[PDB]
């Protein structure tokens, strides 16, 4: 984990992804990689890794899945609410999205 | 231009740790508190100490602080032990009645874990009213399943439509909102004077 | 490596093609445009690209789908069923650049909320190739005339040559096609069904000699 | 060049009726049976005499005959009473490790009543593994109305993803296959800079 | 309980609304020259069945489509009222239905 | 009712419905109709009408259904398993689809 | 209160206090100013206001007692452990001194 | 970082870690070096923990569960925001019998003290650590001393007097972090002349 | 002017032969000459020809016609009875902090079973006095403490912020032109942290 | 013991001393000499002998303690209430000490 | 039980120690054409009373102070072993007692 | 502003002073190390200042008090006790560099750990003044002669002119003192007992052992 919620703006999801959940065999992953604009290549920001969770037992789309295929496929900027829970996404450590909300302008992603 | 201030009885009884409000509830902003004398009252009385408080884009110096609100960055203060957060659903008491708004387009789209699926309508690109469903709570969650394939179909295509809401829940999702929320009752892709519409 | 051969399907006869070439719309070489489809639509055609495919079978499956329409418009009583296609062999040269190659430099230029995800897509899966304002008949070096008899289910395959072609050790170019970010407003990458296709590689094969039914790609991708 | 041959215990007690192998089941091939020398050799012990038997692409035929593979055109054995049919899925028993294959295109799909859905995962025009995802069936079973989905999207747009896939369970869906068919997992889509392809 | 057969119309209007306490999606066909065919099904009662479900999704991806569409509706016990949609089928695609 | 299944070859589905089924309440009709490439107009096989049924109680599409809506959308071509029972579409018979399987190449769809 | 404990390396007891509790009757606050070593006039560790609790009910000298008076008679430089807790001092916020160790060099005062 | 230090043993690590970086009172955070040092406690670490869970230490990190068990170096408190700190506590009960032990000609420097626990003197000779020497009113076996003890340790401390200071290995304190010497109870402070009886 | 102490601090039954209990100390001529109330309480409860004493004085009886004479200190404690004053008065004013900033720790005082107190002085010039007591008082446990730092700041002579509550007003030092209040903190100058 | 308590001003603590208290063994005695400043040396004033009770029962330091340790480390002129009980110290009587105030100038110790 | 009184010697040596289960101080007067006086205080019987605390406290302010110093010493019963501490004065600072 | 009259105590007489003045130890300029009194200790005499007073009642009450142990000492019949005496009036030049105002320089360039809190708290206590070097005979204008007989407990206070004195309008150094970081180790600050006075105050006005502790180990009561 992370020790408080991270605030990434205008972060753009350039690919998306499914996976099971180790913990629990109810419930899975939706992850995917988030992409912040004009950031540079070297940057941590320009590949974020992220994660939520859905509910097996529970049929149909939920409003995170929903919203992630819409904005993946649209390439919108986005505001992002990372963390503190930490998932494993490729081998490797992704941030659990708790919230997300399309950018309007620079006033609320500068 | 003005924004909607959710009332005093929105803020919850305990803040929250890490900078992580609970499921169907957000960080309260700046200008939300500064507009609102309700909460500074409140937050001026419950208060003791040198406590700091973590708003969404700042800071609330409370207790024997006075009362002062500092600006900040997004999440720049979730590093504080308590973070300022409001209950995101409102049950307004108003009537079932129908409330349309014609030629608007979902835009801006909102999603949060165990809570709603949010969309701001606008015309001439001005937000008219912001509309909201989901599957987990509220009057009209049976319709979720049947109002996300809409939203979806005439969000990505940009389809013109005339929106349906219900003014029975008042949604807080959008910070720093110039328009308000409600519950998404129904779309509408028809032609113009239609009964379909 | 470039592709030294590219392959164009058409409507547009031999006697035609061989003389005249192919000629673009008009002078707006916005890459993003022409790939999500805008410099294409009716009314607004005024892309500065011939698209060609380095693929011969994605040419041949368009005209194979093509065919199976005029079929099927026999059966619903709204044609003879009789179909004539086209697929011309193209010589590549430097004034052809890569759809896919010119689409993910646009993106690496003004960043990924300037694309669309399935507009790179469908560069790719089209293996496209776009020709810079003209295709001369010296580039077009043959043909594969496809007659279809509906009625009698007989399929005619004859090839023909072009005596106003030039040979050349020439490919096609190796950088991609660059332009200035586009100011026009685009919702999505608009597309031909069954199957999908992009706008440009449709239209441009479309002549007259019922209007074409393009769709957003973004909203059929996901099912519903 | 090589296909992948069905294990012997596959081989359905009471085969499929003039064709119709029962649900979870699917013809038997010439070559399957010509690659494998243990099925051919449990044939010739309950064939009785005088016998003829549909396979999808052939007949054969009884002891008496001396127990013969004869070719024929997709579906022509099936005029015959009894089809011989192999069970699709195989518990191999191996262990639940994740195995992936990155660079991988979503192409020619599989579908049965009450059964599997199925993808062929090709790279540089080369079949490289099968994987299958079912609501009726098998331990992923639950996560096929999620994968569902995925699958879809990649298979309409031809977007290149990592596969990934679990050994536990052997899929025999595709009939003369020179790929091995697994159980689907999860799929990620290809992103060079993210390190994912 | 009389049903009507159309052939060749496209979905020009697609709502999903409320009808008092009921939910309700109605589709506008249209065929040049020819009057508007309006079409709903509702999910009323109703007993746990996809069938409101899966016609929307149905409905939403011909309208999505733009193709043709033919559709068997039979008529309501209310007149002026539209008709309850039974059937819908999307025509060939760039092409018409037999 | 057939005698037994057919196996049809280079296959295209042409049209897709939706329709109820007649014995039972708690099942549905998906239907369709697929044509052989490069057949001939008055030949049967370039009108093929076929169905197969869909669970009400359970919520989804099922992996018929999915693989439908691809291969009717990119007009993929198919082997078709039809029959041997027959069900009612547009007044007239149709086949049942058991299985489909989209095709390789000239070797499995000659 | 602050989100976490604080430790100041290189800190000079400068100044002594003492004051009753507000909240206790049956407790005190022994006071104090720490500043860091080298640092500038301007900055805010120039001038570390800090209080540690003291029992009013047990007679005598607590450790921290002892060694505050020896460390601020010596002025030796110290590592300070302070906070997340919060008292009152001449009006303004002062951090809690929960743990103090004098300086052995370079290495554990950096 | 640095070897050679005590090492405090896996019975010293508290059953849960400290939020905000404050360990419990009598109870202190576990230092890089000591981990590093200790193959009990590394061991006790990789089995408890579980997830992408990353610790804090008094100088460093601890990056645990799928992570592997890596110790990473820091600063003072630099990692003090995380959510849990690993806490050792100071208090450990010997065993041993209560037979004097002494250390001639040392001064008393490097003080220490904490909140509800002892006061500590590192006791030198030719500017090297001999030996760590505590007293505290609150707890252990010598708590009455320690309002004897602690006159006598100021006015040593204060005038820099070179003494012979006496011992109980009764209890052994882990108080010093990264300490090149062992820690116990003082019992008594002799300012002597060589070879007196008095001292 | 000097500090005059109220009438019901008058001790009912005086100290013998100078010896005024514990918690009191002998009343001035000064103190008394100042209080015209206590001076005509005195000529009601003082008999025909008896002499009282006091620190630096004598008191003549009725008789006499009441006659405050002065006296070297200690020279009227010959007498029987001995005008002694309680130390301590409950003044009822609000608990509020107040403090003195750059104040110096001089002149102590101390009686048996009582108060430590000191006169806090800036310029030359007394500013206010402070007293601690671990017998009585509302903050008599933080006596031990407050010593410690009094005999401090003291033995240095180092500038301190003396705080007291007006809550307890005293009146150990005879002849004071300063007011005593109980101690209740001290913090040591720093004009770098904004103290004094 | 003597008749009346005696008022010695500029007096100045020379020695002080610690001792048992033989009536009460609950109690002990803090003694000292004190010197009247500029008075001749066959003056008895020049060398007074005086002493103080302390309750052992009752931890810390007493205010008279307190002060006469400050009085002696500075040598300061006081204002001495001595008598009427006479305490034993060195074999000899000393006075009680039962008030002791600092001289603040000529007018309070002439 | 004979007591003896040393006047104008300085304290050289103080130490404090455990003598078992009790804790005691002890301490060496020193002067010039002298032997060494060697005097000790026990908390033996004092665990109630603050006898030995007051006594140690005023020895480690005389030898602090590096003043002359009076003391009365009882002998102890067994020879060669350092006297009880009854009584301990601290002589004029920079001067001697009388 | 800065004073132009100090004063200081001494044992030595006018005949002495008038002609000679008063010279300093050594060359030793460090300000910690005087203010400490480390450059004052017997054996270790090498300081560079002559400690003088601003406050001329400071030096009456050390007078007072010194008077004060002639008559103890003839008490203790170590002594006649008989005492003289001497406050000389000095006038203060460019020469005469504040006490409180070096060290607080000291240990604003050299750090807080590099200083002792009572080492300040008795340089600003005391009024000190350090002269470097050399204080002339043409500086000291006045003495004031304190005799006393022990045994009668007269005192005789008689004032001396000096001829040698030059009469100038200046005033002590505006500015501090300023010198290199003490690299010798300082345990404390030494002073003398009864009344608490710097050790070099006090052994300068010493002539021909003085008991001299850490202030720091008596500042707080044990």
């Amino acid at each position: 984990d992370v020790p408080y919620v991270l605030v990434k703006t205008n972060m753009v999801v350039t690919s998306v992804a499914m996976k099971p959940y180790e913990v629990t065999p109810t419930r899975m992953l939706v992850c995917g990689i988030a992409a912040k604009l004009g950031a540079a290549a070297s940057s941590p920001d320009a590949h974020v890794p992220f994660c939520f969770g859905k509910d097996l037992k529970r049929p149909g789309s939920s409003p995170m899945e929903v919203m992630l295929r819409a904005v993946f496929m649209q390439q919108r900027p986005l505001r992002m609410f990372l963390g503190p829970k930490q998932l494993t996404f490729e081998g490797k450590p992704a941030l659990e999205l708790i919230r997300m909300v399309e950018c309007s302008g620079k006033q609320d992603c500068p | 231009p003005g924004i909607v201030i959710p009332p005093q009885e929105q803020i919850t009884q305990h803040g929250s740790p890490y900078g992580r409000c609970a499921n169907k509830t957000r960080a309260l902003t700046v200008a939300e508190l500064r507009g609102s004398g309700d909460l500074q009252e409140y937050l001026r009385h419950v208060t003791r100490g040198w406590s700091i408080f973590a708003l969404y884009d700042g800071t609330y110096l409370g207790g024997e602080y006075g009362g002062v609100i500092k600006d900040g960055t997004p999440g720049g203060a979730f590093d504080l032990k308590t973070t300022f957060c409001i209950m995101t659903t409102r049950n307004t008491g108003q009537p079932a009645t129908d409330h349309y708004y014609s030629n608007v387009t979902a835009t801006r789209l909102l999603s949060s874990t165990n809570s709603r699926l949010c969309a701001v309508f606008v015309r001439s690109g001005q937000p008219v009213i912001g509309a909201c469903t989901s599957p987990y709570d509220g009057k009209y969650w049976s319709m979720y399943s049947r109002l996300r394939k809409m939203l979806y179909l005439i969000y990505v295509a940009g389809i013109s439509v005339r929106v349906h809401v219900s003014k029975e829940e008042q949604y807080y999702d959008y910070e720093d909102a110039t328009f308000e929320t409600y519950a998404l009752t129904g779309i509408s892709i028809c032609n113009p004077g239609s009964s379909l519409c | 490596d470039p592709p030294a051969t590219v392959y164009k399907y058409d409507s547009r006869p031999p006697e035609d093609v061989f003389q005249n070439g192919f000629t673009a719309w008009g002078n707006n070489d916005n890459v993003l445009e022409h790939l999500t489809g805008r410099s294409c639509q009716v009314g607004s055609s005024n892309s500065a690209f011939v698209s060609t495919s380095s693929s011969r079978r994605y040419t041949e499956v368009y005209l194979e789908h093509r065919m199976q329409e005029a079929v099927e418009a026999e059966r619903a009583g709204r044609g003879t069923g009789h179909f004539i296609g086209y697929i011309y062999e193209v010589r590549a040269d430097n004034n052809f650049y890569g759809a896919a190659s010119s689409y993910f430099e646009y993106v690496d230029t003004y960043g990924d909320n300037a694309g669309r995800i399935l507009a790179g897509a469908l560069a790719t899966y089209q293996s496209g190739y776009l020709a810079h304002r003209r295709i001369p008949p010296e580039n077009i070096r043959r043909v594969t005339r496809v007659y279809h008899n509906g009625i009698t289910g007989e399929t005619t395959t004859t090839e023909y040559s072009n005596a106003r072609y030039v040979s050349q050790q020439t490919r096609a170019n190796p950088n991609p096609y660059t332009s200035r970010r586009s100011v026009a407003s685009i919702v999505g990458t608009l597309v031909r069904m069954a199957p999908v296709v992009g706008a440009c590689m449709a239209r441009q094969a479309e002549s007259s000699e019922e209007a074409m039914v393009l769709v957003y790609y973004e909203s059929i991708a996901y099912s519903f | 060049p090589g296909i992948v041959i069905p294990p012997k215990a596959l081989f359905t007690q009471q085969g499929g009726a003039y064709g119709r192998c029962p649900n979870g089941t699917r013809a038997l091939t010439v070559a399957e049976l010509r690659g494998n020398a243990e099925l051919q050799t449990y044939l010739r012990q309950i064939t009785p005499g005088w016998s003829i038997y549909g396979l999808y692409d052939g007949t054969y035929l009884g002891q008496a005959y001396g127990g013969i593979i004869k070719d024929a055109p997709p579906g022509a054995g099936f005029i015959y009473r009894e089809t011989f049919c192999i069970t699709t899925i195989y518990k191999t028993g191996q262990p639940a490790a994740d195995h992936y294959y990155s660079k991988v295109t979503a192409t020619r799909l599989l579908a049965s009543t009450n059964s599997r859905l199925c993808a062929v995962f090709v790279r540089d025009g080369q079949s490289v593994i099968g994987a299958c995802a079912s609501p009726y069936e098998g331990r992923y079973r639950d996560m096929y109305d999620a994968l569902r989905r995925l699958l879809y999207m990649i298979y309409m747009s031809g977007l290149a993803v990592r596969v990934h896939v679990s050994k536990e369970e052997q899929y025999y869906d595709y009939e003369d296959a020179t790929f091995q068919t697994y159980a689907l997992t999860g799929i990620s889509l290809c992103n060079p800079a993210a390190s994912i392809c | 309980l009389p049903t009507h057969l159309y052939k060749n119309f496209t979905v020009q209007e697609l709502a999903l609304k409320l009808k008092g306490k009921n939910q309700e999606f109605c589709l506008t066909a249209f065929m040049s020259g020819r009057s508007l065919v309006r079409a709903c099904l509702s999910d009323a009662g109703h007993e746990h069945d996809t069938w409101f479900d899966t016609m929307l999704g149905f409905a939403i991806s011909a309208y999505a489509l733009k193709s043709r569409i033919a559709l068997t509706v039979e008529d309501s016990p209310y007149p002026g009222t539209p008709g309850d949609l039974l059937e819908l089928q999307i025509c060939p695609l760039n092409g018409y239905c037999e």
